[PDB]
């Protein structure tokens, strides 16, 4: 759903042995390649199988950039230290979320370049591809240096060009892949509770992608504080699973429906609880 | 295509 | 420095169905750091074979990951999930519901 869009994420995290560097690439929010430097052949390597379109060139030449970004975070962990007046020991992360999203002109939408060290928001560049937001004293430091050096102009020229040059390429070739959708298979399942009454559980089940909408009524309209959602999780096969529950009277189940929104649904699928055939 | 950080280090 | 502690569920990949194989998955985000120790129990014992997929992380910069192995459900065993992090001051044992 929405516009397409290319997502790089990148970890450094040193250890009490020299940082583990982590990349991973998204499109449209599913993983399509990854390099991680604790690997026996560090490399960067396709995780959608379309990306094997391309030529050994490709992974090769990503391969040596994900070695000047090892480095870059080496050095800039270093900075971090110094910054904290620290020496080294211990863990530290520092993280990097970078991308684009498409327009409907097919140039940038909105470019992305995010940072964050210690789980906390470090520095990023602003909507303008030009100025920074710093998020504390430290990152002041790195704001002034980059300020200083022209670096938003750099990273300004990757979003606004490569970036969204190779993105309509891997949609492209993806094609096939990306458009597919794996529907829910719903159903409604009852559950006893401490005095007699029922708890109603919706389950969506094999669903992709894994945005979805679960709803429960109670005679057509929606319920809210009432439902208990989990968080939507992986399957473990590629797809996912979501559940909302209520709790009902007995005997009063068939007030209650649960609705499923989906892309992969033509129209939302609407169920009810009705008790299974048994022997 | 990865993005390839600014000479500028944090 | 935010640090975040695990959100935990623990699952199984089909509808349960004592004596039908099935995979156990327990499926542990949100947390910072990336480091954590994760296991699969069977009657309280560590279970040997549990594959795990590649650390990720979310667009709140919190890390996640799963773990999952092959089993078949039964009425007599329990299984759960086991995790530590440096949120924690004892790992939390989450028990497997077939129901949730
Ligand atoms: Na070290
Ligand atoms: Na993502
Ligand atoms: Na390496
Ligand atoms: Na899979
Ligand atoms: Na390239
Ligand atoms: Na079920
Ligand atoms: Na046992
Ligand atoms: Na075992």
């Amino acid at each position: 759903m929405g516009p397409h869009s290319m997502r790089y994420f990148e970890t450094a995290v040193s250890r009490p042995e020299e940082p583990r560097y982590i990349s991973v690439g998204y499109v449209d929010n599913k993983e399509f390649v990854r390099f991680d430097s604790d690997a026996e052949n560090p490399r960067y390597e396709p995780r959608a199988p379309w990306m094997e379109q391309e030529g050994p060139e490709y992974w090769e030449r990503e391969t040596q950039k994900a070695k000047g970004q090892e480095q870059w975070f080496r050095v800039s962990l270093r900075n971090l230290l110094g910054y904290y007046n620290q020496s080294a020991g211990g863990s530290h992360t520092l993280q990097q979320m970078s991308g684009c999203d498409l327009g409907s002109d097919w140039r940038l939408l909105r470019g992305y370049l995010q940072f964050a060290y210690e789980g906390r928001d470090y520095i990023a560049l602003n909507e303008d591809l030009k100025t920074w937001t710093a998020a504390d004293m430290a990152a002041q430091i790195t704001r002034r240096k980059w300020e200083q050096s022209g670096a938003a102009e750099h990273y300004k020229a990757y979003l606004e060009g490569e970036c969204v040059e190779w993105l309509h390429r891997y949609l492209k070739n993806g094609n096939a892949t990306l458009l597919r959708t794996d529907s829910p298979k719903a159903h409604v399942t009852h559950h006893p509770r401490s005095k007699g009454e029922v708890t109603l559980r919706c389950w969506a089940l094999g669903f992709y992608p894994a945005d979805i909408t679960l709803t429960w009524q109670l005679n057509g309209e929606e319920l809210t504080q009432d439902m208990e959602l989990v968080e939507t999780r992986p399957a473990g096969d590629g797809t996912f699973q979501k559940w909302a529950s209520v709790v009902v009277p007995l005997g009063k189940e068939q007030n209650y429906t649960c609705r499923v929104y989906h892309e992969g649904l033509p129209e939302p699928l609407t169920l009810r609880w009705e008790p299974p055939s048994t022997d | 295509s990865s993005l390839c950080n600014f000479r500028a280090y944090v | 420095m935010i640090q975040r502690t695990p959100k935990i569920q623990v699952y199984s990949r089909h509808p349960a169905e004592n004596g039908k194989s099935n995979f156990l998955n327990c499926y542990v985000s949100g947390f910072h750091p990336s480091d954590i120790e994760v296991d699969l129990l069977k009657n309280g014992e560590r279970i040997e074979k549990v594959e795990h997929s590649d650390l990720s992380f979310s667009k709140d910069w919190s890390f996640y990951l799963l773990y999952y192995t092959e089993f078949t459900p039964t009425e007599k065993d329990e299984y759960a999930c086991r995790v530590n992090h440096v949120t924690l001051s004892q790992p939390k044992i989450v028990k497997w519901d077939r129901d949730m």
